[PDB]
RNA sequence: CGGACGGCUCAGUAACACGUCGGUAACCUACCCUCGGGAGGGGGAUAACCCCGGGAAACUGGGGCUAAUCCCCCAUAGGCCUGAGGUACUGGAAGGUCCUCAGGCCGAAAGGGGCAUGCCCGCCCGAGGAUGGGCCGGCGGCCGAUUAGGUAGUUGGUGGGGUAACGGCCCACCAAGCCGAAGAUCGGUACGGGCCAUGAGAGUGGGAGCCCGGAGAUGGACACUGAGACACGGGUCCAGGCCCUAC
């Protein structure tokens, strides 16, 4: 699978780093939110926490899906903002 | 029955000057009274969020605007329902932003982005007088706001005029007046951002409103009424447009 | 007071406060001309004006009459068969909202 | 046959008791307002109360009951009831601003319909 | 503080109810914005809490103790009426606003709470706006003559009461007017529009679902509190129906 980053924005009002990327993955099944997290942290020189991933979609016929993620400075501020679902969606958290 | 006033409102229903998606939900950000008009004016959740993207969502917005991240004419509004209008300035010094509100062609309102040294300034329309106790002369903004002026230069200031203040403390420069070479900028009908001088006005009887004509750069004519000619400069602009 | 219609007041005068001259009352919407119907009650005036309809199936017209009820000052006091002009106002009982300024042409 | 609730305004403590028969007789009749020696119905306060309680001491009737739960209210005058359409107390609590209702509720004077009598000591 | 919004329905209504253009110089408005000004001095009660309870319940009594951004009172600001003058403002046009004088009625406020060694949220008055409403007007849109005369506060005037405000809205007095064959009155059916179905088009027909407006909360009538109700999940009565009961 290859993850190529579209686009990056920045935010200093909420303090966070968003992030679209496209994932490749040709022959094979949309990834997992393990691997893809993995893959931009290497990547992007990022925090394996302070990271979370909104969606990952899948299209029609494609083999190419589409990612969301944001970066956030302080564990403080993300649990400030980010609501609990995706919290615990992603495994930051437990219930 | 009805028994009192309304607090919701329905997409469908909403004015013709916000970018929304009507079909997408069923209801919307009801604004509170304030200084502009419903039909001239759009909340700050929305600006905040739709317009900028700085929140995808509502307790966000609600989030940044509770701790004084955004000003509008230089001083700090925490509520999401606020009104925001016509040569009003929305400012984010965490980012360093600046924009002017303003219409289009279309009618719509727009973020027309410009510099810290005009996002100091504000124009107003002198839309009425009255005398006040202590013998005071009391002008009648276009925002719906007022000042204070004293009896002895009352003869300078009329119905039409435009006057130049710095923003948060409100102190007047650069008056400037309602003649037949002085730059204009319409702000409502057909002829709306439209841009020129005046040449000619017209009186009516019994209750009719004046007319005024204008002349664009590019030398073809058009008409219009005269409180939707927002006056700006005597031969070129002093803002931004 | 010089109402503001472009119109030549009368050469009299009346203490009542229900005359748009020489009182306190005022006027304001619109304006319009008729012919005098019936003045039968007292500093009351009928009166009476006519257009055409149009038919969108027929393709023809259809001639329409519309009947107002006006105050009549003693200033100002016409008689059936004048031409005259009535203003609006506020209403001044039941059935009248509308007062005559000026008779524009006198029958004999 | 009564029970008599008899209330100190010194220390804030009452006590109940009894009364029957023809001691019982001579409350019927009397309303409220109106003051009573306590040896008139046959008891002492000392032996109840508990310490001391001087003699000479009179009660004072204040309220009561009906032996169907309706209060009495003294601006009514009579020994039966009504229904009047009241607004504030005694006899109802309103629960909120400007809310009436039509309540039922017994009269100023004493009858053998009541059950319970409130009596203030005096001094 | 809010519950007068939102949500449901189509009974009634042929009407300024609805649509559109205009008006209020004849009116009200808590939450909101701007500007200009203020927060002085005293008093009181009473829930919770404690003692004793009553009634089958629903509900409810007596005594003691206490606080407030609760309630009351003085003062000052300010609000309203009238009369005589000056003419500064707006406006197309002043029974309006401003200035001076005079005679009188009503009559504010919480410097409270929080952090801290000044900042945040707030209280009252005034002038204006916005939001929302009330009222008026011109135009426009069903069928019936085996329904032809109707109306008697009915049409107008003078003077007043009452309303937030104009007004026969109501009252006293003077007159005899108002609508009608271009169809009044009466009777029938029916919430009104944007819209929809059909048709080459003209045109015919409908108007439950979504939006804007109106009306109603078993039938009918009447009131309290509040900026706003004669109030679907708050009140009073009559009629008609049902339920619990220790009757
Ligand atoms: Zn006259």
């Amino acid at each position: 699978m290859e993850i190529k980053v579209t686009e990056i924005r920045e935010n200093k009002l909420l303090g966070r780093k968003e992030i679209y990327f496209d994932v490749l993955h040709e022959g094979e099944p949309t990834p997992s939110r393990e691997a893809v997290k993995g893959k931009l942290v290497a990547m992007l020189d990022l925090d394996p926490n302070t990271t979370v991933i909104q969606y990952i979609r899948s299209y029609f016929g494609s083999n190419v899906s589409k990612g969301y993620a944001k970066a956030y400075e302080t564990r403080e501020r993300m649990l400030y903002i980010e609501p609990e679902y995706i919290l615990v969606r992603d495994g930051l958290v437990q219930k | 029955a009805r028994k009192g006033p309304k607090r919701h409102l329905k997409r469908l229903a909403a004015p013709t000057s916000w970018y929304i998606h009507r079909k997408a939900y069923k209801w919307a950000v009801r604004p509170s009274p304030g200084p502009h008009s419903m039909k001239t004016s759009i909340p700050l959740i929305y600006i905040v969020r739709d317009y900028l993207g700085y929140a995808k969502t509502a307790r966000e917005a609600r989030k940044i605007l509770n701790e004084g991240k955004i000003l509008v004419d230089g001083r700090v509004r925490k509520d999401y329902k606020f009104p925001v209008g016509i040569m009003d300035v929305v400012s984010i010094p965490e980012t360093g932003e600046h924009y002017r509100v303003l219409p289009n062609r279309i009618g719509k309102l727009i973020l027309h982005p410009i510099s810290e040294e005009e996002a100091k300034l504000k124009p107003f329309r002198i839309n009425n007088k009255r005398m006040v106790k202590g013998a005071k002369v009391q002008l009648n903004l276009h925002d719906g706001s007022n000042h204070l002026v004293s009896l002895a230069e009352k003869d300078a200031y009329k119905t039409s005029y435009t006057v130049i203040m710095q923003v948060p403390e409100r102190q007047i420069v650069k008056v400037l007046p309602f003649e037949v070479g002085a730059y204009v900028f319409v702000t409502q009908g057909k002829n709306v951002a439209r841009k020129g001088k005046i040449v000619e006005v017209r009186q009516f009887p019994m209750g009719w409103p004046d007319v005024v004509t204008i002349e664009d750069e590019n030398g073809e004519l058009f008409d219009t009424l005269k409180e939707y000619a927002f006056v700006i400069g005597k031969d070129k602009p002093e803002i931004s447009l | 007071r010089e109402i503001g219609l472009r119109v030549q007041p009368p050469a009299e005068v009346c203490n009542d406060p229900k005359c748009p001259w020489h009182g306190n009352l005022k006027i304001h919407g619109r304006y319009v001309e008729g012919i005098v119907v019936s003045d039968k009650g007292k500093k009351t005036v009928v009166v009476e004006r006519q257009y055409y309809h149009y038919l969108k199936k027929y393709e023809r017209y259809e001639l329409r009459k519309s009947k107002v009820h006006a105050h009549n000052p003693e200033c100002i006091n016409a008689k059936v068969g004048d031409k005259v002009l009535i203003a609006e106002t506020r209403p001044i009982s039941k059935t009248k909202s509308w007062v005559v300024v000026a008779v524009l042409q006198r029958a004999e | 046959t009564f029970k008599l609730v008899i209330s100190n305004p010194k220390n804030g403590v009452a006590k109940q008791v009894e009364i029957s028969g023809p001691e019982a007789d001579k409350l019927i009749g009397r309303r409220i307002g109106e003051e009573i020696p306590a040896s008139e119905l046959g008891l002492n306060l000392s032996e109840i109360f508990g310490e001391e309680i001087p003699a000479d001491a009179k009660l004072k009737i204040t309220g009561g009951t009906d032996k169907d739960g309706f209060p009495m209210r003294p601006d009514v005058h009579g020994p039966r009831r009504v229904k009047i359409l009241l607004s504030r107390g005694p006899g109802f609590r309103p629960r909120e601003r400007g809310e009436r209702r039509k309540k039922t509720v017994h009269g100023n004077t004493i009858s053998p319909n009541i059950v319970q009598v409130n009596m203030k000591i005096v001094f």
